[PDB]
């Protein structure tokens, strides 16, 4: 059935890498290890993973029709705006939640974690589900309209309470970030060039192993942000547990519209659901700090990193993969 | 032997681009930056890298000015703009510049 | 414009955990740490990393205190505990804090 | 014979990697190169080697009986205590050797170098000698009781000369070190999880190449610590040359007891002998500095790093491997 | 023909890696990215590429006759001296060019870029042209006599204008540099040892992928040095565009003398031409700063890095490879 | 409580080997080095690494001397030798050393 499929997919992913290194990094950080991964290694790993995703998404674009990727690009822009508007009307209507803190939290949950997106592509490969190779190029189309909407709506609210914001410099800072520039470099080298020799020799055989180190880092990150979560409210814990599941279910319903209209494959609507379930963690909070400086950074960093990323990797990835085994059995 | 004032700004790492703009607008001849760590009241950071590997998450600016009034004018512009929302301390000590081409000039000191 | 004392402790990198405990026990509001190099009498180090790649094997602490008597009380506690066995120097300069929320207070300076 | 087997095994290992990069790093450091390996690269290499050793030692533990690994775990605890007690009664009874410096030196020679243990497993593979895959998990069972015994016995001696020490915080600091936490992470992921896909693709094909860079680092380390050895005594040079051979011969005799009783293979008693011959150089001296602060750090770092590690890799590895060709010919 | 062969070799290399990552790094730096490659990663990449080149050049030397590598070693010493003397009589006879700045620029264009030499060996492999494997060991024989000649001739000129220099410390600093020490380590391990197991597993399969990251770095380097080139003269732009082509054509003519006399292969005279077309970039400007401190560092760093390295990779590599398809068709 | 002079040299990273030689020739007991960034007049650098990843391309020396005349003698030797061709500033502040074995001696301070 549905929940019969999910629970054996849940222990099936705990008995595998990409979630065990997430748990293993969270356990050794709780036991107080002095093991650190250096910052130079963490920078080159994110470069190596996002260049490989960009190279595939662009070796497939030059073969594509550019009308199959019209509704998933339109739907992932809408999901970036809708997630920030969900947190405006649910999380901010709670007793001890500031409105400018809820709009910054919803902006991080609309933005995408590249660490969670890379974890979803590897689980689809070893579950043997085919997906569109350009589905990794949906990553800037949700990340950027979510961070722009959080900054624009919060700055309107601060002027309402006192009694304009430049949108394009926010898009310029997001395009120039180290994560998203590595993917756009990979997209351009996939389309205009023939990088198949360096892809099959370097970027593809090193993908799953470099991801297991990044899964260790994200998880030592999660334990170090739990102390920031004791200083805000208990409603950020309830939000961070159930909002990755709700944002994934809205994205799965929007992906099934594109599946019935343009033939967008069922492996691609899992990519669309996990991307909407993930929360930034690295490239997001520097953008929201400059855009919304009045927000408490313990609220949105503690929500998105300590809970929202282990829920999206631990719970949401085997949930929406196991949902696409039900649909697609005939 | 030319007397100077040494202004020091210690703040979050994310403000490296914005504070170096303020120093270059005030007529200061230069500055020095370090990556430092430390503890205070606002200890939460977000630098664009993993926090567990971010052991040095602050900047220390060091600006040498000829006049006391210039060093207080950089400090008033930084603390009004960023110190309501960002972590920071600004202090000033007194020094004497012995050598340096753009500080003392071509005449010498 | 609130007068302060700037205490500086330069010692081995291994004492980062123990000296930050002493500063937080004395009532100091904060500190700043750098990774530095340098040469002295006790030049041998052991940091847990290869020595050939360990070009910056020291820490420089920087503690701003309101009173002179507090800064001498941190220095007496560090030098009695660790400076018989570890490398180190402790000096103190005089500064003036212009801005800072936990130093000057909410009233301002 | 025995010495006919050893000398052609000695030039046979100089005509191979894992010793040539040790010599090659020692030569270019003597010629004064400005080539440095960065500290971020040295941290991720030790992580990559010790995670791979932990993954094998734990993919074999869940198949094991847990009574075959009862006497090697008991013997490697005894060897950690006995090596510090040998240096108490031989090295400290010499003219210009302080007793608190000899107990700190014997604590480093009882502790284990993970760089030397990884060099012994690769030489056993290309000499085609089978060993128990969990023999790398004997590394904390000798490293930790040796560092605890050196701190406990030296603190008793300092109170005797003046006219109590907490043992568990010493074990807590050693378990939380970056080297030993990476192996314990690998042990846990080997037992409770199925990491075979990331092991065969990443951690195993990158082992011998990352070890050759670490062999270059350890050896530039050896030349930089020779100047510390001119400031202590000439008896630390005589100790560091012959004590890796003596500690390996006591461990080989203890390993042959387990071979005749539980079937502990002859490739595993070579692992037990080289582990007993190695000296720490990385995690050890920070533990002994905090535990025994009155010891001269030029004495035990200069002994263990400048001489004791090139002797254990250069001399002791082809000696005990060539000894296990003699026994095992019928 | 000749120019019919070149233009389809020019777009043929733009539709490939090793030039696309050069252009791709130059485009994202012009668009103002915050993506940086860390300095620890850039140091270990140059180590990994130059050790592999040294291991091949030395696994072939012990099979060689040591008289085939007599005229290419003699010709690459002459080319290092002649290139500095060409810039003395052409670039320094221009209106607003200081003589001490032209001698420092000609010293960088006589020195060799290891990033450009590694880009020439990979293009020869996938164009299926055989070359002598020791041709990478010609790299110190041009780099060092060019930097010595620039320092010696400039110090003579400064004493002439006022009205001796120690040559061996200049050779000692160049041999101890991190780039050239990694190759000499690889040369020695190739000759005296048998490193074939670590070479086929680590250094050879990681070569083309690590070079594509270094091609990204060199190119973000090129855009960051264009602003230094606006402050010197417009004749450094004309020099840096045509002097890599002229120095390659003199080296190709000198290589054809060795081809007709000792059988030095046509793939090796392409290596000799690209080595003479490259300019140093990293290891050179620190040597020329200490040797010639009176030179304007915006002149020779801006010339060699912003223009001279993209011309040598972009134009000179498909020119001299396509020239060796013409000669060698019978 | 022994009075001292704190000499600070900020210059290019390439002069790390040559300036540490000058300090050890003058009779100074030690120094401290940091890797710093900063901006001035001579902003072009060449450190042996890629410039785009070279965000901290300066050194900051910190030398504590007992006498003022020694600290001016190190500064005169550095600025004559290197400051015509290399970027640099040299200033001096006044401090008081509280602890340190080779500075105060075995007698104490
Ligand atoms: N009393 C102090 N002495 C030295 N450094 C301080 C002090 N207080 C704050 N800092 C530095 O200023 C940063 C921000 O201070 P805060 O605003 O208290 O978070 C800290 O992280 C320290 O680096
Ligand atoms: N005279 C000095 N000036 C500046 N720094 C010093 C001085 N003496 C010692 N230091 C610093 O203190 C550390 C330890 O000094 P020592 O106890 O002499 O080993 C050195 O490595 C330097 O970083
Ligand atoms: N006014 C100043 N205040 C602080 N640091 C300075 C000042 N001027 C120069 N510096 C430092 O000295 C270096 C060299 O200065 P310059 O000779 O102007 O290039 C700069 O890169 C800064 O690190
Ligand atoms: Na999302
Ligand atoms: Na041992
Ligand atoms: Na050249």
């Amino acid at each position: 059935d549905f929940l019969s499929n999910f629970l054996t997919d849940f222990v099936g992913q705990l008995q595998s890498p990409t979630l065990a290194f997430l748990i293993g990094g969270m356990v050794i950080a709780a036991l107080g290890t002095q093991l650190v991964i250096p910052e130079a290694i963490s920078t080159i790993i994110v470069f190596m993973l996002l260049t490989k995703i960009g190279l595939t998404g662009g070796m497939a674009i030059r073969n594509s029709n550019l009308t199959e990727m019209l509704l998933p690009v339109a739907f992932s822009v809408i999901l970036g705006i809708l997630i920030v508007f969900i947190a405006r009307f649910t999380l901010a209507k709670l007793p001890n939640v500031r409105t400018v803190d809820a709009l910054a939290t919803g902006g991080l949950f609309g933005a995408v974690s590249g660490s969670t997106m890379a974890a979803a592509l590897t689980t689809l490969e070893e579950s043997k589900i085919s997906y569109e190779a350009w589905a990794g190029a949906l990553y800037p189309f949700m990340d950027i309209p979510a961070l722009v909407t959080a900054i624009v709506v919060a700055n309107i609210y601060l002027n309402k309470r006192k009694r304009r914001v430049k949108i394009w410099p926010i898009i310029e800072e997001s395009l120039q970030g180290p994560a998203l520039s590595a993917m756009l470099l990979g997209l351009a080298l996939g389309i205009f060039t023939k990088p198949e020799s360096v892809y099959e020799g370097f970027y593809d055989p090193l993908f799953r192993g470099l991801l297991s180190i990044l899964m260790l880092i994200m998880g030592m990150e999660a334990w170090s942000r739990i102390g920031e979560l004791r200083k805000v409210a208990q409603w950020y814990v309830v939000y961070s547990l159930i909002a990755p599941i709700v944002h994934g279910f809205i994205a799965f319903g929007l992906g099934m519209i594109a599946h019935y209209a343009t033939g967008f494959s069922l492996g691609g609507v899992v990519v669309l659901a996990v991307i909407a379930a993930s929360s930034s963690d690295i490239s997001g909070p520097p953008t929201l700090r400059a855009g919304i400086p009045s927000a408490n950074p313990s609220a949105y960093i503690g929500s998105s990193t300590a809970i929202g990323t282990p829920i999206a990797i631990g719970v949401c990835i085997p949930l929406f993969i196991g949902l696409a085994q039900t649909l697609g059995a005939g | 032997a030319k007397p100077a004032n040494k202004l020091v700004i210690v703040t979050e790492k994310i403000l490296l681009k914005k504070i170096a703009k303020i120093i270059d607008e005030s007529g200061a001849k230069g500055y020095t930056v370090m990556n430092t760590g430390g503890k205070g009241s606002r200890n939460v950071r977000s630098s664009g890298q993993p926090n567990t590997s971010d052991i040095e998450a602050n900047i220390k600016f060091e600006i040498l000015t000829e006049t006391r009034e210039m060093a207080e004018e950089i400090a008033d512009r930084v603390a009004v703009k960023y110190f309501n929302d960002y972590a920071g301390i600004i202090y000033i000590c007194s020094a004497e510049v012995l050598y340096g081409h753009t500080f003392c000039g071509p005449e010498g000191c």
